[PDB]
RNA sequence: GUAAAGCGCACGCAGGCGGUUUGUUAAGUCAGAUGUGAAAUCCCCGGGCUCAACCUGGGAACUGCAUCUGAUACUGGCAAGCUUGAGUCUCGUAGAGGGGGGUAGAAUUCCAGGUGUAGCGGUGAAAUGCGUAGAGAUCUGGAGGAAUACCGGUGGCGAAGGCGGCCCCCUGGACGAAGACUGACGCUCAGGUGCGAAAGCGUGGGGAGCAAACAGGAUUAGAUACCCUGGUAGUCCACGCCGUAAACGAUGUCGACUUGGAGGUUGUGCCCUUGAGGCGUGGCUUCCGGAGCUAACGCGUUAAGUCGACCGCCUGGGGAGUAC
């Protein structure tokens, strides 16, 4: 999936402090690593189809993880997406 | 996915009831219990206690008479998707009274004959005959 | 635990989850019944059998495999009481109107023998007869003279002569029969978690019951 | 499941449903009251025409809606959480999971040449066909396309369709466990979006073997077939379309319970592990079978048993999955 250094790397520049992985920031950040990575992979060969069955399920995944942050706190909402570039 | 705990406590006791389990344990919770104690105090349970200090597990100690199992029947009324409510002049009666129907009323979950008594209605919840 | 520390459980792993309440353990793939409820279980049956004994009760005991077939019909024989170890015939006891019948030839065939009547007839004729007779005595032989269903049976083992049990049950007649592991107890009324097998645990039981018979009326 | 009926399969908006604790609210729920619910019908009790129908006094009912006053268990809203659901991280594990690119050996066919000589090929026989312009056989060299013996399995992976030589590159999911982290972020899903065997369609390649069409030979009464001799599309590739199948477990997905037996595959823990090993314990998977279920066959902890949440579908046969 991701390499261990990047993954600990955006754990720290999102998450509560260190040593968590379980953050909704963290979470939607580490999503939007593979989700943008990925995009390169699927720019070629495309007929990866079952590739892609795993790269929707990591957006459809985000997508929840953001509407659940959005209701649980709008701050820390607004503020994860600007940092990644979301939501148009 | 677990969306009606109160359906598992009285399957866990039909089936349990069936197979002749000597009790049946589960994930404890107020309203599980509350259930429980009109269970008890009708004589369709020995007895029953809710272990554990932050998850609570109810162990609740199957009855048989004589060459079978105390409650023969015992089903969900209430169910989500589809709650019940009635009145007090309007409370079912199980068995034509020879069983009962836990019934959580704004006084707390007891039977349908005491509830009917009590002059309050409330939603029912299951019938254990 | 006298004689009875001489028995222990029986059946490997084959088992049967219903006899599960009256195993203890099992050592080398093979369950060993509790006597811890056992021996407790031994008494509380053997009493009721010579509680019935006493008013002469038909007692009939069952037991056709070979290796435990002829010690039965010996202890079955220290009294009226009555005993099976050839074959259990498919009616001789829900069908005992029509299985007398049989008995009968095996009584009038007995006194040709037993008597001078016999020597007449040719070879070949007194021969056919005699061959009969012989078959007769294995099944009927140890029942021809029970004018009547038995007040109670007791088989030895459960699974094997599971055909008997079957027809007594249905006779409200009491079923008393020693059941191990494989053995399913959900037709004795009377259970006796105890090995099946084995020469020592047959005879052991086997005599137990007959004294507490003979002794049993008065 | 087989009678009519599980969408071919997924992702998922709306919608429906929601683990657990405390507080709080009181919207659904419940209790009481006040309005109102025309009278007449209906029903109960009782009257009057000689009875009855019929007529009539009072009550019950009108199961509803609104408001007022409370009750707070349950559902809902709010606040604060919690960790067992779900997810993230770490480290491991197996795999024909997918896309791209290489590559190897066996074999078929074809071309060239040597040896060699009268048959070969085919069938039940035959015949068509190929042979003296030298086949077949055999040997040597070369060209090319397709598929990967053995391993191989009751096997494995995948949502399904489906996926087998070896190597690299890019990439998805699953599982176990010492744990660490998040804190209900979940389940289902009309419409929607995507994936879809084979055949088929378009453009451009490729084309060895097999083979609809087609052409011969045969069989037969006939033989627009089965068999034989050939052989085009196609089968192979790239990109676009088609969207169907007995797309089958003919069995929707999620979760919880309910005797046992024998076996497979994979992770992991303990055991002189000194051992092949034995014992546990998770995942996935065969067959047998108990209770129970079922019209029966059968299913049977991977249920068609016992339950809860959501969805899809059926309502006699033909006409017809046809017409418009
Ligand atoms: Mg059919
Ligand atoms: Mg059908
Ligand atoms: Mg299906
Ligand atoms: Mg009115
Ligand atoms: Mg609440
Ligand atoms: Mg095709
Ligand atoms: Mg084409
Ligand atoms: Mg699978
Ligand atoms: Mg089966």
């Amino acid at each position: 999936s991701l390499s261990t250094e990047a993954t600990a790397k955006i754990v720290s520049e999102f998450g509560r402090d260190a040593n968590d992985t379980g953050s909704t920031e963290v979470q939607v950040a580490l999503l939007t690593a593979q989700i943008n990575h990925l995009q390169g992979h699927f720019a070629e060969h495309k007929k990866d189809h079952h590739s892609r069955r795993g790269l929707l399920r990591m957006v459809s995944q985000r997508r929840k993880l953001l509407d659940y942050l959005k209701r649980k706190d709008v701050a820390r909402y607004t503020q994860l997406i600007e940092r990644l570039g979301l939501r148009r | 996915s677990m969306q009606d705990p109160i359906a598992d406590m009285l399957t866990r006791i039909r089936n349990g009831q069936a197979a002749n389990k000597a009790a049946v344990t589960m994930p404890s919770s107020k309203l599980k219990v509350a259930i429980a104690n009109v269970l008890k105090e009708e004589g369709f349970i020995e007895d029953f206690k809710v272990e554990g200090d932050t998850k609570p597990e109810l162990e609740l100690t199957l009855k048989y008479f004589q060459g079978k199992a105390v409650v023969e029947s015992i089903q969900r009324v209430s169910r989500p998707g589809l709650r019940i409510y009635k009145r007090k002049d309007e409370l079912p009666k199980v068995m034509a009274g020879l069983g009962i129907a836990v019934v959580s009323t704004s006084k707390g979950v007891m039977t349908d004959r005491a509830a009917r008594q009590a002059g309050l209605g409330g939603e029912i919840i299951c019938y254990v005959a | 635990m006298l004689k009875a520390g001489v028995h222990f459980g029986h059946q490997t792993r084959y088992w049967n989850p219903k006899m599960k309440p009256f195993i203890f353990g099992a050592r080398n793939k093979v369950h060993i019944i509790n006597l811890e409820k056992t021996v407790p279980m031994f008494n509380e049956a053997l009493a009721e059998l010579n509680k019935i004994a006493s008013r002469k009760g038909k007692i009939l005991f069952v037991g056709t495999k070979r290796a435990a077939s002829e010690a039965v019909k010996d202890a079955a024989l220290s009294c009226d009481q009555f005993f099976v170890n050839h074959r259990w015939l498919g009616g001789m006891l829900t069908n005992w109107k029509t299985v007398r019948q049989s008995i009968k030839r095996l009584k009038d065939l007995e006194t040709q023998s037993q008597d001078g009547t016999f020597d007449k007839l040719t070879k070949k004729e007194a021969l056919m007869r005699t061959r009969e007779l012989e078959k007769l005595e294995n099944s009927l032989g140890g029942i021809k003279d029970m004018g009547g269903l038995p007040d109670a049976l007791f088989v030895i083992d459960a699974d094997h002569e599971h055909i008997a049990i079957k027809e007594a049950n249905n006779l409200g007649i009491p079923v008393f029969a020693i059941v191990d592991t494989n053995s399913d107890p959900d037709g004795v009324d009377f259970v006796i978690p105890g090995n099946d097998d084995a020469i020592r645990a047959v005879t052991l039981y086997l005599g137990a019951v007959a004294a507490t018979v003979r002794e049993g009326r008065s």
